[PDB]
């Protein structure tokens, strides 16, 4: 729920698990995903013990039909959504990860895996871009309601 | 004892309880976030002889 | 009835508003494919001087 | 492009009320279109309702929120060149050196 | 405004004209130009520049300098005292009055910030005014003025989207 | 007779494809070259005056005497006219003979008296020599020396604030004696001017070039990059692990008195510092940099001034007079008032209680100022990742490893 | 462990309260600052070692 509000995109996933000595073919997109540190190991160690369906969403010709007469009242709250304090501990929490992300990354230039710097880098990007976002829906409500005057 | 959330002002006679708590769990993340990519930015540097 | 006018004023004030925030977003989102596919663009580019 | 789509929609929503609104008051104040004492004194008050939220006290937690959001894509930003620095550095000293 | 138009002009005679040493009156105009944008590390390295057949010849210039000598120690009344001291029309003489007037608003935006209660003759020598002058002044301003004590309390006093955009377009490629 | 045929080579290079010959032509040039080449100047600016003018003038300066009779000066204004609107476009391949002419120029006006007039015509050839984002020319460091000599830092600080990549060399034209120069004496200009920052940036660069003997220029810088982080900071900033070994082995102990005034920095105590400073006093004079220490002796007052504030809130001018060791609460308001109008401290003066209240609040950080120096640290952040990403690329087109 | 400031003129310890924001956007700024510095310290580095330039021994 947390990705879905900050993305302003749906995160969801549909999964069936494999029987207990199966193992699965070549096929294996797996779309990229940044996974926090805590749950990174459990993630590895089951991630092939299971297979992710092709996902897809339908409403009805009733649904279709109200969901346009809803935005014709529906697009105020569009313009009043105030994503930025909403769910402002995620992104707390990810910059929180991914502080201990950057220090195993300083550890594999250390001494002496494959660029974990890289990855930590996408992560970083990917929560900043939300953040800016965030801020580009704040600003545009600022040029539309607050620079107007008498 | 921590039973009492708070401390004393003894000059002007009085108990300003703790009450100010805002998000304050961003800005240690960002302590932390900034601490790393110092230490870090310094590694990175090192590497170049 | 006579100074009716300045309610338009502020409107029109209001409508030119949203007319320059409508264009700067199409602007804007505009300039954010103009370097999406610049920079493809450029690293289909490097990619092709990996074969050298 | 794709985030400020529904923004932009809801814009031009917000730009069509405020066009047939503002129509509606030129058509009452240039005349033939019957007058109407309470639709105009709403539209007169809906004017005067603009700028919303013009306090101190916004000021500063709306500067609050863009200093927060500015600091953020700065230490990103950084983490962005760090990692461009690293992959600079790990090439060069490839190529320019001998390890 | 201007001012700093005619020191463009002069930093550019400054090595244009010259022939190996340049003309007397763009020195002076250049040595009180640099002490009115208060740079006095520019003004003292031009000073020792100077060479001593021009500090001989024209000692209207060593008359410049000794309110140099004063910015340097941050002596304001002899600031004041130096600045009505010598006379060179046309030249140094309307520069040295925006210099004069430069000195009184730093000074009297330095006593805004760093003082609380100062002493009337104390802050009357800082801004180069009389006393009873400076305490006028400060009343008409708006500044707490005791009597007895002699003091006064002073009063302290796309365009975004764009931007945005490149920081996303920058983050994201 | 053979100097009437060179000139006739040159116009069949001009306009046409590769001008290589040419570089040849002024490498041998004519050894034993008589006073001709002045006359053959009469008759040489046909297009833009050409290289054929750089190997003559380059010549005149070689010549070790003269350079031009006592009329040097009409050679002095002909490389004017050389450098102003005559400047040329394969210079890029003519630059070691550019260099040198440039360097001989420096030199002849060092030797002489005032360098004042080289400075600016200088700052044409460095313009003309770049390419956009400026480059380590050699005689980057010439202009300096030559403002530094002719007292007149103010021109030569565009050419120093640009953090330029890449040094300039093309067929040699360039020395570490000249690397380390601009950034010796491009420290003493920052120092001059009191911007410690770049100062003290500058210094740290001169001192970490691969060395292999131990120069003098690195010394001073070292020695100046002591006192200068003495002033700027609290304590003496750690030279990176990539400086040279001779710097930790032979500077190092060289400069012992420099780490003496460190040690007795951090100890705190002004009367220690005067003593040591009258104690080594003959040798900071012998390296003529005494005023440096004396500001490090003013910025170990301003320190144990700015050490209060970490405890204090408001103090008397009788108590930071007898903690700060000042005598008198005089001197203890002078230095608090100095160190307000500078923006060293954030306090106020009480004069009536004879009080220093310590504030210790610059900004709370919702200020638009913030929103435009984030996004103009962020805009230099930017600049130098698409610097890293232009590296990075330039390496990607180079053959493997 | 004390976390204070003494008011020496009324004979008054006061407690200090750390400003959160504006310490965490100091140490952040000067930390950009610090990381430009060594940027452009390794940028000249990579240039020195690039067209090697170096003092000679003799």
């Amino acid at each position: 729920p947390t990705r879905t509000i900050s993305a302003g995109k749906v995160n969801l996933g549909a999964f069936r698990t494999y029987p207990k000595g199966y193992k699965p073919p070549d096929e294996g997109p797996s779309e990229y995903q940044t996974i926090p540190l805590n749950k990174i190991e459990d993630f590895g160690v089951h991630c092939k013990q299971y297979y992710a369906l092709e996902v897809s969403y339908f409403k009805s010709s009733l649904d279709r039909k109200l969901l346009e007469l809803l935005w014709n009242k529906y697009w105020v709250n569009t313009l009043s959504s105030s994503s930025l304090l909403t769910n402002a501990d995620y992104t707390t929490g990810q910059v929180f990860d991914l502080s201990e992300k950057l220090e195993q990354s300083e550890a594999q230039l250390g001494r002496g895996s494959e660029d974990k710097l890289a990855k930590a880098t996408r992560d970083s990007c990917k929560t900043t871009i939300e953040a800016i976002h965030g801020l580009m829906s704040q600003v545009i409500k600022d040029k539309l309601f607050n620079q107007i005057n008498i | 004892d921590n039973t009492i959330h708070g401390r004393i002002d003894q000059v002007n006679q009085l108990l300003e309880l703790d009450h100010q708590k805002r998000g304050g769990a961003r800005y240690t993340a960002l302590d932390k976030w900034t601490n790393q990519l110092n230490s870090l930015n310094q590694a990175v540097v090192s590497k170049l002889a | 009835r006579q100074d009716l006018s300045a309610i338009a004023r502020t409107l029109q004030e209001w409508c030119v508003g949203c007319e320059v925030v409508l264009s700067g977003i199409e602007e804007q989102v505009s300039r954010a494919n103009q370097h999406k596919e610049q920079q493809l663009g450029l690293k289909q580019q490097i990619e092709s001087e990996v074969a050298n | 492009a794709e985030h400020l789509i529904a923004q932009h929609s809801a814009i031009k929503m917000l730009h069509s009320r405020v066009k047939l609104i503002l129509e509606y008051v030129k058509a009452s104040e240039a005349g033939e279109v019957p007058f109407n004492h309470e639709i105009l004194r709403e539209a007169y008050a809906l004017c005067h309702c603009l700028p919303v939220l013009s306090t101190d006290k916004f000021k500063t937690d709306f500067y609050d929120q863009c200093n927060d959001v500015g600091l953020m894509a700065y230490l990103g930003t950084i983490t962005k060149t760090c990692n461009t620095m690293n992959q600079f550095v790990n090439k060069f000293n490839v190529l320019y050196d001998r390890q | 405004f201007s001012f700093k138009k005619l020191l463009d002009q002069c930093e550019n005679q400054e090595l244009e004209a010259p022939g190996g040493i340049a003309t007397p009156p763009v020195y002076g105009q250049l040595l009180a130009l640099y002490l009115l944008h208060n740079d006095m590390n520019n003004a003292r390295y031009l000073w020792k520049r100077i060479p001593p057949a021009i500090k001989s010849a024209n000692s209207e210039l060593g008359g410049i300098w000794s309110v140099g000598q004063r910015i340097w120690q941050r002596d304001f009344p002899g600031i004041y005292t130096t600045i009505n001291a010598h006379q060179w029309s046309e030249t140094v003489q309307p520069i040295m009055e925006a210099l004069r007037d430069a000195t009184r608003r730093r000074a009297f935006a330095l006593v805004s910030q760093a003082y609380t209660s100062i002493i009337a003759d104390d802050f009357a020598a800082f801004v180069g005014l009389p006393v009873e002058e400076a305490v006028k002044g400060i009343l008409e301003q708006g500044w707490q003025a005791d009597s007895t004590t002699r003091m006064v309390l002073p009063r302290k006093p796309e365009q975004q989207l764009a931007r945005l955009t490149d920081y996303v377009a920058f983050l994201e490629n | 007779s053979a100097l009437e045929q060179f000139v006739n080579s040159v116009r069949q290079l001009s306009a046409q494809g590769q001008m290589t010959q040419l570089c040849e032509l002024i490498n041998k040039s004519g050894e034993l070259l008589a006073k001709n080449l002045s006359h053959l100047d009469t008759v040489l600016g046909a297009l833009d005056v050409q290289e054929h003018s750089l190997g003559v003038l380059a010549v005149l300066f070689v010549k070790f005497s003269m350079p031009s009779v006592p009329d040097f000066e009409t050679l002095f204004s002909q490389v004017q006219l050389f450098i102003s609107t005559c400047n040329g476009e394969h210079i890029r391949y003519a630059t070691d003979t550019f260099a040198g002419l440039c360097h001989q120029l420096t030199n002849a006006l060092v030797e002489r008296k005032q360098p004042l007039r080289g400075i600016g015509i200088l700052k044409q050839a460095i313009d003309k020599m770049q390419m956009n984002t400026n480059q380590l020319t050699s005689i980057h460091a010439d202009l300096c020396q030559l403002c530094l000599l002719a007292k007149c830092f103010k021109p030569a600080l565009p050419y120093l604030d640009v953090d330029m990549m890449d040094i300039c060399k093309e067929n040699g034209a360039y020395d570490a004696k000249h690397f380390l120069c601009y950034y010796y004496y491009g420290g003493m200009i920052y120092t001059g001017l009191k911007n410690f920052e770049r100062a003290l940036y500058f210094y740290e660069q001169a001192i970490t070039t691969p060395a292999m003997a131990v120069s003098h220029i690195m010394l001073e810088s070292y020695k100046k990059y002591i006192l200068v982080s003495l002033i700027l900071l609290g304590k003496v900033q750690q030279l990176p692990k990539y400086t040279s070994q001779i710097v930790g082995r032979f500077i190092k102990p060289l400069s012992n008195a420099y780490h003496e005034l460190a040690q007795v920095y951090s100890t705190n105590n002004p009367s220690e510092l005067r003593n040591l400073v009258n104690k080594h006093s003959e040798t900071f004079t012998r390296d003529n940099n005494m005023g440096l220490v004396k500001q490090c002796l003013s910025s170990l007052y301003k320190k144990n001034i700015q050490r209060l504030t970490k405890t204090f809130l408001t103090l008397s001018l009788q108590d930071m007079a007898s903690r700060v060791q000042l005598s008198g609460p005089q001197e203890a308001e002078k230095y608090v008032l100095h160190m307000i109008e500078d923006g060293e401290i954030f306090a106020s003066i009480n004069q009536k209680d004879g009080m220093v209240s310590f504030h210790d609040n610059p900004e709370k950080y919702n200020n638009p100022a913030m929103l435009h120096n984030i996004d103009q640290e962020m805009l230099k952040c930017i600049e130098l990742d698409e610097r890293l990403k232009a590296m990075d690329q330039e390496i990607t087109v180079n053959p493997q490893f | 462990l004390i976390s204070a400031r003494v008011d020496s003129h009324s004979k008054i310890l006061y407690a200090r309260d750390v400003d959160q924001r504006s310490t965490t956007f100091e140490k952040s700024l000067l930390m950009g600052k610090e990381f430009q510095r060594r940027a452009k310290a390794m940028m000249l580095r990579a240039a020195v070692l690039r067209n090697q330039i170096h003092v000679k021994s003799p």
